[PDB]
RNA sequence: AAACUCCAGUUGACACAAAAUAGACUACGAAAGUGGCUUUAACAUAUCUGAACACACAAUAGCUAAGACCCAAACUGGGAUUAGAUACCCCACUAUGCUUAGCCCUAAACCUCAACAGUUAAAUCAACAAAACUGCUCGCCAGAACACUACGAGCCACAGCUUAAAACUCAAA
């Protein structure tokens, strides 16, 4: 089909989030996706669907490390596409929206605030 | 002596032993790693049942039997029920793609026993039965 | 099933390097595309929808192939500027 | 007979809480033009007592309405467009009966008087049914109803009621 | 501002210049050199390269101030060091032999140790999201912690039940009382930190 | 949640079902189609064109008899679901998908390119698609809708398939 001009040129959303989520959590214990991507262990805390299905944000927890933080999203940013294009192939989902992936960092906020307490002071009766 | 990745074969004489016994007659753990439940069965090498564990026998239940913790769960329940029988050493004979695939085996190392091979025998047709249509969610 | 059993599919762990053994197994079904039949095999795929499939990842290979190659031969000439100024 | 306007689209929106017109999950006739050629094609209602099922905004109740009915009940299975029908009855006093439930479960057997009921083996019994219902519950009411005729029990012990 | 942005702050560390230019690193003698080519702001009323000079005590008498009266606001803070400095020798010269090792006679170590003893590690913030007020714990900066605990203190000793006993004598009560982690600003402390603890389930929100 | 608990794991025996990898190959056949192994037959024409109807074939679906039945599955039941729930998820099981002998004769049956022979010089050429043409032959088309329609005729079909109009109407399509 001329493929060298085609290459030149809510209840449900929820059902559809957990599918998702176990979808890409199974892509990401092999190297199916790449061996490299399988190198770096990267762990998914959830997955959201925009309200209009235009976009799948998948979020991933984050390490203390930076430069392992970047070399992550680098590769998950590389990598997003062939994901997309694995999970239609595997007709996990018919149409899958184009994945985006986001950092996640809410659980900075109870460790730092764990590390505190360790600390703190509460005197009698602590 | 380089060390072989391959397993030895019953026929040529090969000085791998674990405790004294050649790689034949190691006890074998299958794993069935199903998408909602992991099931160990620890065997001799001659087929005898030592030990059996999965994730609905730990006490998990439903969705909570699909997970990575249950299946270690399980794993640690049927190394110490094999431990009792006089297990160490095994040879992991794994089945399926599931969630609980790696865990039953770190459950099993952290029971006390000692991996020294890892199989795969996951059912792969060469086009038998027709699979069930994709669903439409 | 009537195949001699330890064989197929078979990793012996080194030094107690269960991690490295598994990974490894993972990577020999992996590049033997078992893990890819295994995940297709799921569910039915028609048989228009695997042609096409099958004809869509042929092209992009090659595309891909023919992009890399043109880069790669442009490439030489990314350098310093010889006659700067002018 | 001075009724309120037909509530439009965006209305129905609103009332319905959902902000948008995608999640609306349901298809309203909101032309009294057709609605008043649906309760023609029912036939002559003058000082009949109708049963009306699935009104939602309501067109079909007004075209109803506007026909000198003797007495409209309305069963409806939200709460949301019950203050519509309210507003309605106000304007039309005594010709119309709200109920909130199901019409699957609704026992018509009691609602009217027991001066309708006329044999079996004469003309329709003054009695009339009209519904614009969704079409995932239009058909096993048919059914019970069907059951109904056969045992001649529910809408039908006032004898050959027509449906429409 | 009538300085100009390009005005800087001075320093007024008298042994940083005094640093020989052998131990210099490159990079601070890089920025020795660009201060000379900077302009310098005139060196406010108050820090001093005097050797007596202490920056807690000088910001606690800002914030003693009510009206711009420094004088007042500093002698109410000498005679608060005076009074302390007087009831540790009193407490001194009263106590056996053994105990006279673990008496601090220092008011400048007194007050440091007492501003230090009050620091709230942890506080709250109002954050109203779904309509209604909710105090999640937040780890508080140092600066913030350091203010907290002087506002407690100055708070702690305007209190009116406080009737015709003056500040100095009220204001050394309570460090010598913070200095052995007691007194109500101790409490206060404790109570922001249970508090803290009470609503840790709040971190999930935020 | 229903369902099963004559259930589940290892091991052994065991299809009238469909044929991993090779295949990143692009082959065979008039088309439709054809991708597990062996063997036997076997892939017309020493000019070209030549049919809605003549003569032989035509995916999938569908219909007669007999048979097989692992899995899948139109329908049919049950389970869970808002406030008119999920048609969509789960479980069970039919017609059917398979074999033998007959029917039915339709597909986006498409490379949306009629068959043979020739040319690349021209102005290349409405646009897009797929560079522009020539010679010769058969088939087909002459505004839209009415109309993959009515009637007539034919057919193992009985509503089906092929062929296929007219009246009224419009200035457009
Ligand atoms: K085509
Ligand atoms: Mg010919
Ligand atoms: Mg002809
Ligand atoms: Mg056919
Ligand atoms: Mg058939
Ligand atoms: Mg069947
Ligand atoms: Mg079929
Ligand atoms: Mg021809
Ligand atoms: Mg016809």
């Amino acid at each position: 089909k001329n493929w060298l001009k085609k290459f030149a040129s809510h209840a449900r959303l929820r059902a559809l989030n957990g599918l998702l989520y176990k979808a890409l959590t199974d892509l990401l214990c092999t190297p199916e996706v790449s061996q490299e991507l399988y190198d770096l262990n990267v762990e998914l805390s959830k997955v959201s669907l925009t309200p209009d299905f235009s976009a799948c944000r998948a979020y991933w927890k984050t390490t203390l490390s930076a430069e392992q933080n970047a070399h992550m999203e680098a590769v998950l940013q590389r990598s997003a596409a062939h994901m997309r294009h694995l999970l239609m192939s595997q007709q996990t989902l018919r149409n899958v929206p184009p994945i985006v992936f986001v950092q996640d960092k809410g659980n900075a906020a109870l460790a730092e605030l764990d590390q505190l307490l360790a600390v703190a002071d509460f005197g009698p009766r602590d | 002596t380089k060390f072989s990745i391959y397993p030895p074969i019953p026929g040529e004489e090969s000085s791998l032993r674990w405790a004294g016994k050649k790689f034949e007659e190691i006890p074998i753990a299958h794993i069935k790693a199903s998408h909602n439940n992991t099931q160990i069965q620890v065997v001799s090498a001659s087929n005898e049942p030592l030990a059996f564990a999965s994730c609905g026998t730990e006490g998990f239940r439903n969705a909570k039997k699909g997970t990575g913790i249950a299946a270690q769960t399980a794993g640690i329940a049927a190394a110490a029920r094999a431990k009792q029988k006089g297990v160490i050493h095994i040879r992991v004979v794994v089945k399926g793609l599931g969630p609980g695939r790696l865990s039953a085996m770190h459950g099993l190392i952290m029971g006390g026993l000692e991996v020294i091979s890892i199989t795969d025998n996951t059912p792969i047709p060469h086009n038998g039965c027709r699979p069930r249509k994709a669903r439409k969610l | 099933a009537k195949h001699l059993k330890f064989i197929a599919r078979t990793v012996m762990v080194q030094e107690g390097n269960v991690e490295s053994a598994y990974r490894t197994l993972n990577r020999i079904l992996t590049m033997d595309g078992l893990i890819e039949d295994i995940k297709h095999r799921r569910y039915y795929e028609k048989p228009c929808r695997r042609r096409q499939r099958e004809s869509y990842e042929r092209c992009r290979r090659i595309y891909n192939m023919e992009m890399a190659r043109k880069i790669n031969f442009l490439m030489r000439k990314n350098r310093a500027d010889p006659w700067q100024g002018c | 007979c001075r009724l309120p306007p037909l509530p439009t689209i965006r209305e129905i929106i609103k009332l319905l809480r959902l902000q948008a017109a995608k999640q609306l999950s349901q298809n309203f006739l909101l032309d009294l033009r057709l609605t008043d050629k649906i309760v023609r094609k029912a036939g002559n209602l003058t000082n009949a007592y109708v049963y009306e099922v699935g009104p939602g905004p309501g067109g079909i109740t007004r075209s109803i309405l506007n026909a000198d009915v003797a007495e409209l009940l309305v069963v409806e299975k939200d709460t949301r467009f019950i203050p519509g029908l309210q507003m309605l009855s106000d304007a039309a006093p005594g010709k119309l009966r709200i109920v909130h439930g199901d019409v699957l479960t609704f026992k018509v057997e009691k609602a009217f008087s027991e001066s309708l009921k006329r044999p079996w083996e004469d003309d329709p019994p003054n009695v009339h049914i009209i519904g614009n219902l969704p079409f995932s519950v239009s058909t096993p009411l048919i059914i019970k109803w069907l059951e109904n005729i056969s045992c001649r029990d529910g809408p039908f012990v006032y004898g050959r009621t027509q449906m429409t | 501002s009538r300085y100009s942005p390009e005005f800087k702050d001075p320093l007024i560390d008298k042994e940083y210049y005094r640093k020989p230019v052998e131990e210099l690193t490159e990079e601070e003698k890089y920025v020795r050199e660009l201060k000379k080519t900077q302009l310098i702001k005139a060196a406010p009323a108050g820090k001093t390269s005097s050797v007596f000079e202490d920056p807690v005590i000088s910001k606690f008498t800002n914030m003693m101030m009510i009206g711009g009266n420094k004088v007042l606001a500093r002698s109410l803070m000498i005679q608060t060091l005076e009074a302390v400095k007087r009831k540790q020798f009193e407490k001194y010269h009263a106590a056996s032999a053994e105990e006279q090792a673990t008496i601090e006679r220092n008011p400048y170590t007194i007050f440091h140790q007492a501003l230090k003893n009050c620091e709230p590690m942890i506080g709250l913030v109002p954050i109203l999201k779904g309509g209604r007020f909710y105090q999640v714990p937040v780890p508080l900066p140092d600066r913030r912690r350091r203010f907290l605990a002087m506002k407690w203190m100055i708070t702690e000793c305007r209190d009116k039940k406080h009737q015709r006993t003056l500040m100095p004598e009220k204001l050394s009560h309570k460090l010598l009382e913070a200095f052995h982690n007691q007194g109500p600003v101790i409490k206060r402390k404790h109570d922001l930190h249970k508090m803290a603890e009470a609503n840790r389930a709040l971190a999930h929100y935020r």
